[PDB]
């Protein structure tokens, strides 16, 4: 198969600027037979340009795309709201069909820093036999964050998990939640919970944490 | 102009074969190749294969040998068989069709998609813990599958709270996870209700102090 590697991987850019994406072939792909369509999140893909330059009906004449060869290029000269989403390029010069990894794009704001909490197990939780020790931060951008656990200082390591909110149609940020997941027995034996937080916002690294039982 | 739905079952156990089906209400179901493509959630898209009203299919070699694509002209319907699944093939599965009989393999017309789970668990609707701060409070859902979750924040003196924020669902052993939190400014407590095709649950949250 034909792979296609599509760059930048994410795109911050602002309402009314430019964009303009790459879609490089392993090969050189028949005819042009190339073609770009957009995604929203929870939506069918939609049918942008066909043919490596043909655009489709009701489609605005902001959006062309050009290339021949192994590098075809999706240009959208003038950013406007509905315009943030995920776009990917396919080729049918030959089979079997592919497409490639999609490049999103989103909008760029002054960074903004997280508000961190943290959140202890419930006595409920405890009742059953595991624990879930929750930390979360919240409105910051850009995107990228890391989060560190640390229990009696010793940075621990492969049982937490994160999930990351899209961004926020009102203000622009991401939020994102972790979870430490240890069984009954461990969280009873140790004493200082600790979520550590850097973000390029931030000059130095945040913590928050509790002690067992005061709470 | 052309309209297409979807249905089939949606939650497997490892090694059971996928059915999905796909009617087409709309033009002339007659030269067109009708294709099935999938999505894993996160990941991009995949072509699997392609059939047309005579019976003459083209496959993804990668998938090639667990496949099968037919079509039934009597209803215009056309389907997808996928023999024994692993957890790799959980993934929205979209039908769609070119254009034009006689051109590039791209596709203008779509269906809305069916997610398909694959897991060894087994149905089961979520249980509830609180999240007290120790303003923001926050609830737990826990143990659930499918992933189909919703969630809705209310007042002691019922009333819809706003101030609200979810995050998406995380898999851990076969089953899901997920929180969602409340960002507030007498009452002694604030409720967290949950929705899910196994049953809707209800838990109040207490305010710290
Ligand atoms: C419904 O409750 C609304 C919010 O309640 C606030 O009340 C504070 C006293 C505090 O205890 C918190 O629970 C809430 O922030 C309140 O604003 C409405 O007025 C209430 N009643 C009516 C008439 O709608």
């Amino acid at each position: 198969e034909i792979v296609l590697t599509q760059s930048p991987a994410t795109l911050s850019l602002s309402p009314g600027e430019r964009a303009t994406l790459s879609c490089g072939a392993s090969q050189s792909v028949s005819s042009n037979y190339l073609a770009w369509y957009q995604q929203k999140p929870g939506q069918a893909p939609r049918l942008l340009i066909y043919d490596a330059s043909s655009r489709a009906t009701g489609i605005p004449d902001r959006f062309s795309g050009s290339g021949s060869g192994t590098d075809f290029t999706l240009t959208i000269s003038r950013l406007e709201p509905e315009d943030f989403a995920v776009y990917y390029c396919q080729q049918y010069g030959s089979s079997p069909l592919t497409f490639g990894g999609g490049t999103k794009v989103e909008i760029k704001r002054t960074v903004a820093a997280p508000s961190v909490f943290i959140f202890p197990p419930s006595d409920e939780q405890l009742k059953s036999g595991t624990a879930s020790v929750v930390c979360l931060l919240n409105n910051f951008y850009p995107r990228e964050a890391k989060v560190q656990w640390k229990v009696d200082n010793a940075l621990q390591s492969g049982n937490s998990q994160e999930s990351v909110t899209e961004q926020d149609s009102k203000d622009s940020t991401y939020s994102l939640s972790s979870t430490l997941t240890l069984s009954k027995a461990d969280y009873e034996k140790h004493k200082v919970y600790a979520c550590e937080v850097t973000h390029q916002g931030l000059s130095s690294p945040v913590t928050k944490s509790f002690n067992r039982g005061e709470c | 102009e052309v309209q297409l739905q979807q249905w089939g079952a949606g939650l497997l156990k490892p090694s059971e074969t996928l059915s999905l089906t796909c009617a087409v209400y709309g033009g002339s179901f007659s030269d067109y190749y009708w294709s099935w493509i999938r999505q894993p959630p996160g990941k991009g898209l995949e072509w699997i294969g392609e059939i047309n009203h005579s019976g003459s299919t083209n496959y993804n070699p990668s998938l090639k040998s667990r496949v099968t694509i037919s079509v039934d002209t009597s209803k215009n319907q056309f389907s997808l068989k996928l023999s024994s699944v692993t957890a790799a093939d959980t993934a929205v599965y979209y039908c769609a069709r070119p254009p034009h009989d006689t051109s590039g393999h791209y596709w203008n017309y779509w269906g809305q998609g069916t997610l398909v789970t694959v897991s060894s668990g087994s149905a089961s609707a979520p249980t509830l813990f609180p999240l007290v701060s120790c303003v923001a409070v926050g609830c737990l859902a826990q143990d659930f599958l499918p992933d189909s979750i919703t969630f809705s924040w209310k007042y002691k003196n019922n009333s819809d709270i706003s101030s609200t924020r979810g995050f998406p669902s995380v898999l851990r052993g076969g089953k899901y996870a997920a929180t969602s939190q409340v960002l507030l400014p007498t009452d002694e407590h604030v409720v967290c209700k949950v929705q899910h095709p196994n049953g809707n649950k209800e838990k109040n949250v207490p305010l710290p102090v």
